[PDB]
């Protein structure tokens, strides 16, 4: 029974060790991919603000041109 | 932040540098921020020798002074040069304290992180600025055009790059660096001209040839039409006498140079062209988005003022891309100032101070936080 | 939790969960220990409690462990569990003496003892494989199946770094440079660690050395004198593969590895060939992995797939495995407790540790 316990415990220990090794790889790859995704978001946030501003200036330019140049200046 | 304070905007381009204040639709005063030194020091003793010449002082004596680019291939060569340039700009040209106004610096794409940490530490220690933000020239140039989707085909004076951007998603993996720009072809033109017997060594003559090219030479939409016109007519061909009395006759070089810009086969070497590089960059993107990227092709750059360039781009896109899909090219007259406009609009934001790296954040997170926040 | 790898030459000690040891020092005693003993050798005569991975004087080993706790790590051993390591094929009484010393002399709350090769296998992230562990005093080959070391297949080779240092001294004296004293031994050890490498083909490398100066390199002594080293760069590591250079009637490390594989059951040999991991500071020479691949491919069947695993950190693989093991939650049930010792005696280590 001691022999059987020894081999079972050794098997469980190696299996847990390799799982510990693998989880670190999964953690690091998910972390760096999340970093790249946040780069993708923050880079496009500036473009979002810029195009919203461009829509705003286009809208106010159109409304200024309306009413016959706003009663002709 | 306070509306009365105008953040300093300095864009050290390859061929020029632009300075101004927020709220303006164009730069006020444009002067190149390049340093021209004598070939041999000690020759001009007695006339007020100085360790460096920046601005009008170097421009006036350009004829006997060599022109050198402090940034070569987007790499810094001597940090003291830009330290001197910044000091001269703040204290003499503009007469403002950098500690009192925010300063926004621009970097080329694919910059090494070591240089980024270096300039971060430099202007945080020497100047003691309160905050720092960095933006790529190409992305600001594309955004100032007014569309967030497209590809930037900017053939700079010293280096060529292709920056595909999809609805604000910059693609650093897709950014291609190519060592084939206007510098190599201009050197080739000077080399063949020298071999032809027309000698041009002074930098003043180089700038005269550059101005003549910018004002007279135009991109050939049809090479055979140009050949027929040259063989049949001589109205477009003119002979120019330099101010120094030299007599020079300029022939087929005037329209061979724009042919060399888009067809480098004149050199006789097997290398990928700028159009091939842009095509390969577009292939790296997803297949579906190629349609809307071609539909929103935007021309911009600090060295694209060649007349007739837009028609040639239209011809090349029609030849390569299918004609069933609509193509529109928007090339505003201020495409050169597009990066300046981008810096100006970013400088006029009160909500963007959260995006700015505060002094507390910098001191807590080291210089490397600029790599996280700034793109 | 503390992890202490008291190997043949160097003692690596530190805390579990760390990626590398905090303290590394020689396993020698004069009452001075470690670098103090090595520097002050003129006062007290030096002694090794460990001879070829086996403890031979426990009174000195107590001094080494006292230095490890109270001087190097600067911790009270009664407040931390302690994971120890033993060489393979250790006598069973040495485990009992270790357990007795830990629980009675230092009053540890808990402890454990593990086999060094198994810890190297943990560090390499393998379930099954064979570990070539070559230290300073002794070399072993330990086949492991599902984490269980197979004791009948373990082979010991009495060849390690000290023999290579002595042989380097011999051949350098043959060239002309005299190195005899213990002071010169550290210089020759530095030369060994800096310049030596394993040649892929020994005969062709010897011919190249004979016919050209391309392989030569200069070395500077602490005295400022400068010498040149030629074929001695690869003649000295070759003694691992050709022990007859040392005057030993024995097989090489490649042949020992192959024989230890062949002493195992036929089913598992494919896994052992594909997970041959190198460990110890003596395996740090450049080119050793490719040479072992070549030599074991020459011996093994063409159907097997040979892979040699040589991590850059393989001189601390044993300690890294110990740090990994002691940090796991599953392992915490496997500690020997103070009460277990008090009720069962030193033989508890045989009950709990494997």
């Amino acid at each position: 029974q001691e022999r059987r316990w020894k081999v079972a415990a050794a098997k469980k220990l190696v299996r847990t060790v390799v799982r510990h090794h693998e989880e670190k790889q999964l953690r690091e790859e998910r972390g760096k991919k999340e970093e790249q995704s946040r780069l993708r978001r923050i880079a496009a946030s500036t473009a979002r603000e810029i195009e919203c501003f461009w829509s705003n200036i286009e809208q106010v330019v159109e409304i200024k041109l309306r009413v016959e140049l706003e009663e002709k200046r | 932040m306070d509306d009365d304070i105008a953040a300093l905007v300095v864009d050290n381009g390859s061929g020029m540098c632009k300075a101004g204040f927020a709220g303006d639709d164009a730069p006020r005063a444009v002067f190149p921020s390049i340093v021209g030194r004598p070939r041999h020091q000690g020759v001009m003793v007695g006339m007020g020798q100085k360790d460096s010449y920046v601005g009008d002082e170097a421009q006036s004596k350009r004829g006997i002074l060599t022109l050198k680019y402090p940034i070569e291939h987007g790499i810094v060569t001597n940090w003291d040069d830009m330290e001197k340039i910044w000091h001269h700009t703040f204290y003499n040209e503009l007469r403002v304290a950098p500690e009192e106004h925010p300063v926004l610096l621009t970097e080329a794409p694919l910059n090494p992180k070591a240089n980024r940490e270096k300039m971060t530490q430099i202007m945080f220690e020497t100047f003691n600025t309160p905050a720092m933000y960095v933006a790529i020239q190409a992305v600001l140039s594309l955004y100032a055009s007014g569309r967030t989707t497209g590809i930037v085909m900017d053939s700079g004076d010293g280096v060529t790059h292709t920056v595909p951007i999809y609805e604000g998603y910059a693609l650093p993996h897709a950014i291609l660096r190519l060592d084939l720009a206007g510098r190599d072809l201009t050197d080739y033109l000077m080399k063949i001209l020298t071999e032809r017997g027309y000698s041009f060594t002074t930098t003043a003559e180089r700038e005269i040839v550059r101005d003549i090219k910018e004002k007279l030479c135009y991109v050939a939409l049809d090479f055979e039409q140009e050949m027929a016109t040259a063989a049949s007519s001589s109205s477009l061909e003119k002979s120019y006498e330099l101010p120094d009395g030299q007599v020079i006759t300029i022939g087929n070089e005037r329209f061979r140079c724009p042919e060399a810009l888009f067809q480098p086969s004149f050199l006789g070497m097997e290398s990928c062209g700028i159009h091939e590089t842009t095509f390969n960059s577009i292939m790296k993107c997803d297949v579906d988005i190629r349609k809307d990227l071609y539909a929103n092709t935007v021309l911009s750059g600090g060295t694209t003022m060649y007349p007739g360039i837009a028609d040639r781009m239209q011809k090349e896109i029609t030849a390569l891309a299918p004609s069933t899909m609509k193509i529109k090219i928007i090339a505003p007259p201020e495409r050169k100032y597009s990066v300046w406009i981008g810096g100006s609009i970013l400088a006029s934001l009160s909500t963007f101070q959260q995006m700015w790296i505060s002094k507390q954040e910098y001191d807590e997170s080291g210089p490397s936080i600029v790599h996280r926040k700034c793109f």
